[PDB]
């Protein structure tokens, strides 16, 4: 239930981010080189419950 | 042959042809190379696609 404000993740929640997911200190989040279409679409993914 | 290019949709041969001619040329030999640069080229399209 954290609120947030559009145009700032990289403070509000700061380190919850893409960048964050790089590590990425507040640099980039940018465009475009190359660019390169993928779209695995599948996963191998769980369920619920492990208890 | 003739080669007169008006509507180029694959078919390599008379390219390939034409690279020959290059080739040949002097003006391509590592024409090949020229692929890889053309590789490149391509890739460079590839690479500025917001152009």
């Amino acid at each position: 239930g954290f609120n947030l404000k559009v145009k700032d993740l990289n403070g509000s929640a700061r380190g919850l981010t893409q960048a964050f997911a790089i590590g990425e200190l507040k640099n980039q989040l940018s465009v475009g080189a190359l660019q390169l279409p993928l779209q695995f679409t599948r996963t191998f993914s769980a369920s619920m419950t492990s208890e | 042959l003739l080669w007169e290019v008006g509507k180029g949709n694959i078919d390599p041969v008379m390219y390939a042809r034409l690279f020959f001619q290059y080739a040949q040329a002097g003006g391509a030999l590592s024409v090949d190379e020229l692929v890889n640069q053309f590789t490149e080229y391509h890739q460079s399209t590839a690479c500025n696609p917001e152009i």
